[PDB]
């Protein structure tokens, strides 16, 4: 409980890492991860995830406006090695613990997602053997999440329409087939709105908007 | 919300902040 | 050259602690510092810093509602020992090689100033003999820039007019008197007024002003 | 620019968006 109490103040302070240290401890500790404790854990990642991939994306923008290209490049490195630890940290965690003790249709949806995000993270910026197999395990958790959420979750449902939103990014980004993208996305507008009759789907439901009319416009 | 939930929010906000000449990076939202 | 660079991609990227070891390195490597580089250094410090005073005034809010007290406690000594470490690191390197080597009037009270602001992070949350060597510290460090400041820079000027800024909160913060405080604000704004016949001066009249308003009203 | 150049802008941002019930905290405005 203490571990958790020490959660809430790392992310009271913005002190994300340390978040991910709590919230790990958390997790070994533990039986059943609850709907706070995986959030907290998630949110933790999420955002010390999040904070190097804007670094990376604004670096490699850089790099870009440059062909210098070397010192970038050997710091992109640096940056390319802490995403593999964190995604690396958060993955392992998913199979061990995680994963396997899954109750229930969100749980396993949530945390099949979260494992297809995290190989999202290391696709983006790989290379190699890499590269394809985190394209592959990205594809494969995706879809296992997709089989259940489309069939246990209403599609209105913040992980149904979380999972759509991920997965669609993953095919227009990492697989480079926007077709594909496109009808993922609209199919999982369309059905919340065949069942509109609230506020972490709307944003979601916006967003997948968004990217359909920025994957139209190209 | 969208800079405060989505990576790309974020992003540009940082870029439009740091006065950032660089012509736009590619991302589209994801949660 | 090179590592001012590497500074500004630290920068670009948000990647301030690392900002502060390359402009470190920046100086050592060096002469006179120059207005690029001294800002540079500044912010690396300016936002490494910041970073640790918010997350440490959020956590003694939070310790404030409590009285769970000692986690918290503990926490808040763990950001403690940061603050040190970084008042610590941009101190020395103000006597080794800051100071001693500043040319001009500008110069000379732009480090000053920061001489006395760092002295000032650590009065903040130090509490022995250690408060009152940095108190201490501070009003000499301030002092001797403002009677430099008072007598070479425009009363407009921001360097001045930080200074008096930062000088006047140390007063109502750190010695707690008002007075001293509001006169000295009070006469920083009144100067600048007379001469105001633009841009980080203007922002910082009205911090004064603000500052002024928000003492007068206890 | 308060919210960007100053701590007490910053830690009052941060503390209304984090929904914190904690009673204000006492800042005035540093450079
Ligand atoms: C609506 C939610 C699903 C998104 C939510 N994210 C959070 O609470 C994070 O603190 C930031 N909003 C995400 C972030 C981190 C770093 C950079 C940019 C954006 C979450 O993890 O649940
Ligand atoms: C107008 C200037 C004198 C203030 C300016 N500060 C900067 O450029 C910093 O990136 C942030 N604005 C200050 C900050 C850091 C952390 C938390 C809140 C606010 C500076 O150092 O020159």
């Amino acid at each position: 409980e203490e571990n958790v109490y020490m959660a809430k103040l790392a992310e009271q302070a913005e002190r994300y890492e340390e978040m991910v240290e709590f919230m790990e401890k958390v997790s070994n500790s533990l039986e059943e991860l609850t709907v706070e404790e995986r959030n907290l854990l998630s949110v933790a990642y999420k955002n010390v995830i999040g904070a190097r991939r804007a670094s990376w994306r604004i670096i490699s923008s850089i790099e870009q406006k440059e062909e210098h290209v070397n010192s970038i490049r050997e710091y992109r490195s640096k940056i390319e090695n802490e995403l593999s630890k964190i995604c690396d940290g958060i993955l392992k965690l998913l199979d061990a613990k995680l994963i396997p003790s899954a109750a229930s249709g969100d749980s396993k949806v949530f945390y099949l997602k979260m494992k297809g995000d995290y190989h999202r993270y290391l696709a983006e910026f790989k290379t190699g053997a890499e590269r394809k197999e985190a394209a592959e395990s990205t594809l494969t958790a995706y879809k296992a999440a997709q089989d259940i959420a489309t069939t246990e979750l209403a599609p209105t449902h913040p992980i149904r329409l979380g999972l759509a939103l991920n997965f669609s990014v993953f095919y227009y980004e990492i697989l480079n087939s926007p077709d594909r993208a496109c009808n993922l996305a609209k199919q999982a507008f369309d059905e919340a709105i065949a069942e509109l009759d609230y506020k972490d789907s709307t944003l979601i439901m916006q967003l997948l908007r968004d990217n359909l009319t920025l994957w139209t416009s190209d | 919300r969208r800079e405060l939930h989505t990576l790309k929010g974020h992003v540009e906000a940082v870029v439009k902040l740091k006065g950032l000449d660089i012509e736009t990076i590619q991302q589209s939202y994801d949660i």
